């Protein structure tokens, strides 16, 4: 079978796998800063 | 049983990665959902 293949596709999901944990990173701040400003703006 | 063997840690290890992806889709999303609720 073809076992390079299948380990190209593998790694372009570990890829895909830590692009999205950086997304959910990224998100993760900027919902977090829009709760500060929301806050700060408030008062 | 070589062979097999093999192949059939590749499949577990791939089904673990589709997984993690699909989680981590969905977590994306609903911070997005978060999001356009700060910003309503």
């Amino acid at each position: 079978s073809d076992i390079l293949g299948m380990l190209k596709s593998l790694h372009q999901l570990q890829v895909e796998n830590r692009r999205l944990e950086e997304q959910i990173k990224n998100l993760t701040a900027k919902k977090e800063r829009l709760q500060l400003l929301n806050a700060q703006l408030s008062v | 049983d070589w062979a097999t063997l093999s192949l059939e840690k590749l499949l577990k290890e791939k089904q673990a990665l589709k997984s993690q992806i699909s989680e981590k889709q969905r977590h994306c999303l609903e911070l997005q959902i978060s999001i356009v609720e700060l910003e309503k």
